[PDB]
């Protein structure tokens, strides 16, 4: 039973990545669905300042083909790397999360979650206005990445 | 002509539609936008007045932009990344199980269970599916919607044993895209005691 | 001399009690009880700072992992609603409703609960236990309208830890 099996670790790691994912998505949708004019959707992909992402420099699989090819270790690194890339900048959205009626995103949840998740990934490894809009897109993409990667690593070593 | 929409059924491939008309794409793949506008890789597979992109052309968390070209210049132009356009297939094998009947013979509880779309790689974890099940007395106009679950099973309480019910189930990728089409409806008739 | 029990009520913190100091360690370097007061007496309290869910713990006055020692507080705000009474008057069906422990976190996602509801006629000696639901609402059927029933419901996090203490008992008297 527990020596904390590895299912435990993977189960919890993903769940955590999954909340940060709903958190990241929903506040992203909300923000846009409340501040961005229909004609301004995705205006961030093309703007001299808010084009760049906190992790532009990190290696990331762009599909199942690539992702599954990576192993349980290189997938946890990308995820841990990605996570840390967000530790300081995620606080730029602090307000955004605090003036948000999104389910569970107020006080300091998001940043805290990032921290615990960093610890969980770390453990598994050894054992193994448009500016605001832009960042929220970025955070969701990256949160989706982590979630997607850890789920893969999770469904590798049960589930269905 | 205009774009009707785009949809990735299993987060691995996607196709765009509209109502000689051509479609070209470009995406932020090598880094910034250095991919020379290209033309629909497949005009037939996804049916007519459509374009189809196989898993070798589909990339996630990547920005795509697509142009509809007509007789005279650009006619339509849309931009996205696949996850926004993910719409999973409907779940299959809808089937109920009687749970229990009250001794008043008025109410009953049933467990509704179903299977995951066959094309969604949930087994390897590329996809995490979430479902919404709606049910309603057969002669109603309004449907009663359940809170999204992640399970492929759920109980449905306090049904009136004297009524007949019908159930449908929707599918969506956990945290992205939209729900898909509703499964086949399941009709339920409780034990006529 | 006897470590009585360690437990986490919400999965973010935990405490150890016994019947005289305590030293704790983790894996991935023995340290002393950081709080002897906060959790009452003959008890070591660990805030969220020393509470992590990943690496296991060993303490000296027993070895566990926070998930092993998780017990959520009991649900609150129990109460029922008549559904309707059988025509012959003999039986009634009601719907029992309740609220998650106040410390129990929704927006978290870290503490996910499932609940066991028990009920028995005021004079029965043993209880009727229902299969653990994931909702805060569940229907109780075929109650003899002639009796008074008492319902109590306990909780535990999903597939980890154990059950907590029963909520206050909710008494039920059918019309």
């Amino acid at each position: 039973f527990p020596t904390i099996p590895l299912s435990r670790l993977a189960d919890n790691a993903w769940l955590r990545a999954d909340r940060l994912n709903q958190l990241a998505f929903d506040t992203y949708q909300e923000f846009e669905e409340a501040y961005i004019p229909k004609e301004q959707i995705h205006s961030f992909w093309w703007n001299p300042q808010t084009s760049l992402c906190p992790s532009e420099s990190i290696p990331t699989p762009s599909n199942k083909e690539e992702t599954q090819q990576k192993s349980n270790l290189e997938l946890l690194r990308i995820s841990l790397l990605l996570i840390q890339s967000w530790l300081e900048p995620v606080q730029f959205l602090r307000s955004v999360f605090a003036n948000s009626l999104v389910y569970g995103a107020s006080d300091s949840n998001v940043y805290d979650l990032l921290k615990d998740l960093e610890e969980g990934i770390q453990t598994l490894m050894g054992r193994l206005l448009l500016k605001n809009y832009g960042l929220l897109y970025c955070f969701n993409k990256d949160m989706s990445k982590v979630s997607t990667y850890l789920r893969t690593v999770q469904c590798r070593s049960s589930c269905g | 002509p205009k774009f009707t929409k785009c949809r990735s059924p299993e987060r691995e491939t996607f196709s765009c539609h509209w109502t000689p008309i051509q479609l070209f794409y470009t995406r932020r793949n090598t880094q910034e936008w250095t991919q020379e506008w290209k033309e629909c890789p497949d005009y037939v597979s996804a049916g007519e007045n459509s374009c189809y992109f196989n898993s070798s052309f589909t990339s996630i968390w990547i920005p795509y932009c697509i142009k509809l070209t007509s007789n005279g210049g650009t006619v339509d132009e849309k931009c996205f990344s696949v996850d926004e356009i993910v719409q999973p297939d409907p779940p299959i094998a809808l089937n109920w199980t009687l749970l229990n009947v009250s001794l008043t013979g008025i109410h009953a509880d049933i467990q509704v269970r179903w299977e995951a779309p066959r094309n969604a790689d949930i087994q390897k974890g590329w996809m995490v599916l979430e479902y919404e099940l709606q049910y309603k007395e057969v002669n109603e106009t309004k449907w009663k919607m359940m809170d999204p679950i992640l399970t492929t099973s759920v109980p449905v309480y306090s049904l009136k044993v004297d009524k007949e019910y019908e159930v449908r189930v929707r599918s969506k990728q956990r945290n992205s895209g939209n729900y898909g089409e509703f499964s086949e409806v399941l009709y339920v008739t409780l034990p006529q005691m």
